[PDB]
């Protein structure tokens, strides 16, 4: 996800992380469809699951 | 500082996984004019953490990147152009990294 | 001719530091935008200045700071003591 | 004593001039040694021994 | 009269040297001709005359 | 006076003399020195036709109040190190001092401000040669009869808040007095190219550690030297502009530069990465290899956004910093 | 090297500039450089 | 015996004669790419 979310900023793009799976993308909104900053996905690597 | 000898295989692959913000290999050596720019940057750094997740800084450093710009030399280096905004530290392992 | 000329001499008997001056007269007189020309032999090659004027460059007056005395000679004042001597030389 | 002299004869060398001689009156009574060293150390035109 | 300066003249003629260049830059025929001299070790320009 | 001399000296012309002998400041007044000199400058000059077709030739963009309209009281009374690199080609000499002082007025209306610093930089030699007239009018609007030196930065009280100024004129003759250690001749040549190296090592060793809030962008004179978007990428470089920096480049005549520079200014990661590294191999000889756009190449990972572009006027914003 | 001027990667290479412009004119030789023992405690003569 | 993109056999010869530095350093590189998306990823700025 940090390799997606940072990628895509720098090809120029909006990244949206869809939260709960399926479930977010079901239930929709800015509850689970929110907007992903590239220093939101600090330290990720080391972060399990 | 990084083992591999005069192969920047292994600190090329460290800095990815690790998410280091630099790493200074064999095949590039250290040039004043990059270390200069990567020191600017490492301030800029600093000045842009002020409301993000403190991650930590790491520079990853071939022992065979400079003979002359060592892991010593690079970070009093770091701690001179850096002006008390914030500080550089090394750490040498050794060749216990076989493991 | 666009820049000015400036000769240097050393005349008179030798004395450990005129080779310091003749590389301070060169070196300052090209960065303030001048050519510096070398008098041979004191006043006698301003007197018979043909051969006897010749330039000097940067790395002409290199390690003179060390030296002594004089890398553009010296000479007694002699024929400069007579008026068509001077006149010569002018 | 063949230094001293030399570090004469070195310091006389170390200047410019036409119609120029100089004389090096060294000391040694009996041999002609210091003379001829002296003479040969510092490339002199004549010695006098 | 021969061999290197020592410390002092390396500095006098250096320093007199430059100043020497200056004050042929800085002349008109108002500004009489000059020696570079030395007083309290302050280089200071005298009349020649 | 002593100036009046170093213009003719320079084959400039009286204008500009004739303007310092009438240049009168009744401090005592309602309205301050600034626009009295403004006032003063635009009468003297008749700029009343260069001002408006400044504006004109640039889709009615308000040149008189650029930061004014843009910015709340607040944001511009905040603005406390500003940095103009140098003046507009495109603009006569008066019109650019004029714009100064109309600048430093725009930053001084408040008098709840901290003080503001303002540098000057005049890069060129067809501009450099004006120093000591742009120093006497400063030192005039500002009225440095508080507590002029031939080198050293005026300090004054300016605009409608009597706001603290602190006022530096970078040019190639105040760094020819620096390197002499102030030695009456000074007649060596100085390259422009020379010039910014210099201007770099007074910060470095003045150790000055205070950061850029609003960049003053144009059309400079010597821009294989003085190029606008290169001039960014060594500020960029050397962490000098503050975390949320303006950059305003104002100008009239169109050329590459100014597109490569909104290109490079408003493109993405990816396409500052390029842009920087292309330049490197079109460009880095070895002959070139020393030169000081090869060692402060700018940062790609450094993101503007744009704030304003009325018609090659345009202000952009230092919005993020990726690492 | 003085305690008085500052010592820096810029300065360091800016030195360097100069020595190597210097040795790219030579054809009497030799430079030297001055270092004041208590100039910087990182940029020592060594 | 190695991996290369397929697990192949390569003659010593062609190996040692035109792919490595034989001599002291004793090693041309691969994982330029990897180098690439790590700047990228940091933000970091080459010359």
């Amino acid at each position: 996800v940090r390799a997606v979310v940072r990628a895509g900023i720098y090809k120029g793009c909006k990244v949206f992380c869809i939260h709960e799976g399926y479930e977010g993308l079901v239930r929709g909104g800015e509850k689970y469809i929110k907007e992903t900053q590239w220093h939101d996905v600090r330290g990720w690597l080391v972060e399990g699951g | 500082e990084v083992q591999g000898g005069n192969s920047g295989y292994i600190a090329t692959h460290a800095q990815l996984a690790c998410g280091a913000q630099i790493s200074y290999v064999p095949e590039e050596g250290i040039s004043l004019a990059q270390l200069e720019m990567d020191i600017n940057s490492l301030k800029e750094s600093f000045a842009n953490d002020q409301g993000k997740t403190k991650s930590g800084r790491l520079i990853l450093k071939s022992e065979n990147a400079s003979k002359v710009l060592t892991t010593e030399v690079i970070s009093t280096i770091i701690d001179d152009e850096a002006s008390g905004r914030f500080d550089s530290k090394t750490a040498i392992p050794g060749h216990v990294q076989q493991g | 001719e666009g820049k000015k000329k400036i000769a240097i001499i050393t005349s008179g008997g030798d004395a450990p530091g005129m080779n310091a001056a003749v590389r301070a007269v060169t070196r300052a007189g090209i960065f303030y935008g001048c050519k510096v020309y070398a008098c041979y032999e004191g006043y006698t090659g301003l007197v018979k200045g043909g051969d006897m004027l010749k330039e000097l460059q940067w790395q002409d007056v290199r390690g003179l700071l060390s030296i002594g005395g004089t890398i553009i000679g010296t000479a007694r004042c002699k024929e400069f003591r007579e008026r068509w001597g001077r006149l010569q030389a002018c | 004593s063949l230094d001293r002299i030399c570090r004469a004869i070195d310091y006389i060398d170390a200047t410019a001039s036409h119609s120029r001689a100089f004389i090096v009156e060294v000391m040694g009574r009996h041999c002609g040694w210091l003379g001829l060293l002296a003479g040969l150390a510092t490339s002199a035109d004549y010695i006098l021994i | 009269r021969g061999g290197a300066p020592c410390a002092f003249d390396r500095f006098l003629a250096t320093v007199q040297g430059v100043d020497a260049v200056r004050a042929v830059l800085e002349s008109t025929p108002a500004i009489p001709s000059p020696v570079i001299s030395i007083l309290e070790n302050k280089i200071v320009r005298q009349p020649l005359v | 006076d002593s100036i009046i001399r170093d213009l003719e000296r320079e084959n400039v012309g009286p204008e500009f003399g004739e303007f310092l002998n009438t240049l009168q400041t009744d401090l005592n007044s309602e309205k301050p020195p600034i626009e009295q000199v403004k006032s003063q400058l635009e009468t003297h000059f008749n700029l009343a036709h260069e001002t408006q077709e400044f504006s004109r030739k640039n889709d009615n963009a308000p040149v008189d109040k650029l930061l004014t309209n843009y910015y709340n009281n607040y944001e511009v009374n905040v603005l406390e190190f500003v940095l103009q690199m140098g003046f507009s080609r495109d603009l006569s000499i008066p019109l650019n001092v004029w714009f100064v002082l109309d600048m430093i007025s725009q930053l001084s209306t408040s008098k709840q401000d901290l003080p503001l610093d303002y540098y000057l930089v005049l890069n060129n030699s067809q501009t450099g040669k004006y120093s000591d007239f742009v120093r006497y009018l400063i030192y005039e609007a500002v009225g440095a009869e508080i507590h002029l030196a031939n080198r050293g930065p005026i300090r004054g009280n300016v605009g409608a808040g009597d706001r603290k100024i602190t006022f530096h004129l970078l040019c190639k003759k105040t760094a020819r007095m620096i390197l002499v250690g102030d030695d009456r001749e000074t007649d060596f040549e100085m390259s422009d190219r020379s010039f910014v190296t210099l201007l770099l090592d007074y910060y470095q060793r003045v150790g000055t550690t205070k950061k850029i809030d609003l960049l003053l962008l144009t059309n400079n004179f010597d821009t294989n030297m003085n190029n606008k978007l290169q001039q960014l990428k060594i500020l960029e470089s050397l962490n000098m502009l503050k975390s949320n920096c303006y950059v305003l480049d104002y100008q009239i005549t169109v050329d590459q530069v100014t597109a490569n520079f909104n290109s490079y200014v408003e493109g993405i990661p990816a396409f500052r990465r390029h842009e920087i590294a292309n330049f490197l191999k079109k460009r880095k000889t070895p002959k070139n290899a020393d030169e000081l756009i090869f060692k402060y190449v700018g940062r790609w990972n450094i993101c503007y956004q744009k704030k304003f572009h009325q018609g090659n006027i345009s202000i952009h914003q230092i919005s993020g910093y990726l690492d | 090297y003085t305690p008085e001027n500052p010592i820096n990667l810029q300065t360091v290479q800016e030195d360097i500039e100069l020595l190597t412009r210097t040795y790219e004119e030579d054809d009497r030789s030799g430079k030297i450089f001055i270092h004041n023992e208590k100039a910087s405690k990182v940029y020592t003569t060594d | 015996l190695g991996i290369h993109k397929q697990l192949r056999f390569t003659p010593i010869r062609q190996l040692y004669d035109f792919e490595s530095d034989v001599p002291r350093r004793m090693r041309n590189i691969f994982w330029s790419n990897v180098r690439e998306i790590s700047d990228m990823l940091s933000g970091r700025t080459s010359l």
